[PDB]
């Protein structure tokens, strides 16, 4: 997208969201990142929403095909599952590449750095969901390491109700439960996060209260299912 | 177990 | 898809449907058509479902962007609407090309020939929805001509409750209402189709009755909105 | 005005 203006790529990403054209949205936001400038809060959210939709569709498809393939055990189901898996891995590698070149290294504020490291944990987590080979343990550790650095910054630099801090803790708890086979760590993280947020709600405006309590409810929903 | 949906800006 | 077996392309199209991967589904069915053999009833339905999903998403996106563009009257909204429009036209041209090379000319039974001519009317209708230039009247006439030939065959060769005959009449009535600016023709076609089907229901098994009455309800739904 | 949905086999 090298010939399109940065501002035009951002505008088109917003239009693509309205049109539910998420592959386009992701391509526009990739182009915007490759302009080399840091991203504002709104622009980071556009990048994240675009790729979460793209990879979300791939993950749903991979799960359908993996289920059919497990029940089957011709080559067609495995071949097609492998095709979808390779496309998913390609998208995760693209996002991880944007974070490494060069979003994270230029992110100095806690809000941007935590945001990108949470992304890095999520996309390694999506790689781990499909991994089976010599590097599967290394993929899991890469997710853990990214989430852990994000957690360390967020506890030092953000209030316990900050929505990015809350969503990071939610996703790290899912990592523990679903990927790392650590359900007790998942439950403890979700409970401690919820309780520390509850105790900080009194400091918030009405709008911030709504933002924080929405994610707190997601923490409670997981706790209900896990306990 | 639900992660952040994260699919609407 | 020239290196993949016909049967494998069909199997993968069914898997792609289950995975909601409609672009893949359409590519697999295009490959199957290009093997050169005629399509069975089930295979024709797979081809139709794949492309209706692909073009349905494009049409929904085009409508969102066209609405934003009309309200706006920078170049970005028009540019992006034009991009989506060109992609939609490309898909319609691909389907029309498959019908012309060589599905229709080898379709000798009424069920297959009516099916493909209905498709031809639908894809010219989708072209007409976005057309604005020197050939817009010719696009509309191409849709009308395809639907009319399908109608003529269906009235001679199929009972009034045949689901393909019913769906053809439904879509031709939508053509009259939405494209040809002939609401009275649309209403008359929908009413006559519904009444002639009603009078033939007594001949059907329970399963055929369900198939026919489902489409009859779509005819009634349009009549309710149009009258 | 609705045409055949036609989106599920
Ligand atoms: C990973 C993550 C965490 C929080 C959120 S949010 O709360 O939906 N969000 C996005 C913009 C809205 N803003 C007001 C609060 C932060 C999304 C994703
Ligand atoms: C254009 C059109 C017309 C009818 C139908 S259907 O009734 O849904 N159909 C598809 C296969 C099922 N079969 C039993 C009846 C015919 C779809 C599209
Ligand atoms: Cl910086
Ligand atoms: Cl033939
Ligand atoms: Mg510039
Ligand atoms: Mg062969």
């Amino acid at each position: 997208m090298g010939s399109m203006e940065r501002a035009s790529l951002i505008q088109k990403a917003k239009l693509a969201e309205q049109a539910e054209r998420y592959e386009d949205m992701a391509a526009f936001m990739k182009g915007a990142v490759e302009k080399g400038e840091e991203l504002s809060c709104e622009e980071r959210n556009l990048l994240s929403v675009a790729y979460k939709n793209v990879v979300g569709g791939q993950r749903a498809a991979w799960r359908v095909l993996s289920s059919i393939e497990q029940k089957s055990n011709g080559p067609e189901v495995r071949e097609y599952r492998e095709k979808v898996e390779t496309e998913l891995q390609g998208v995760c590698d693209t996002v991880l590449g944007l974070l490494d070149s060069h979003l994270i290294k230029e992110a100095g504020d806690a809000e941007s750095r935590v945001f990108y490291l949470k992304m890095k944990g999520d996309y390694y987590r999506y790689l781990a969901e499909v991994a089976t080979g010599d590097d599967k343990k290394r993929i899991i550790d890469s997710a853990r390491s990214a989430y852990q650095e994000a957690m360390d910054i967020s506890k030092k630099e953000m209030p316990p109700t900050n929505p990015i801090r809350l969503g990071l803790a939610l996703n790290f708890s899912v990592f523990h439960y679903e990927i790392a086979n650590s359900p007790e760590e998942a439950i403890s993280l979700a409970k401690t996060t919820f309780d520390e947020a509850m105790a900080d709600l009194h400091t918030l405006s009405e709008d911030s209260y709504k933002d924080s309590t929405l994610i707190m409810q997601l923490l409670r929903d997981n706790l209900t299912l896990w306990t | 177990a639900g992660s952040i949906p994260g699919r609407r800006s």
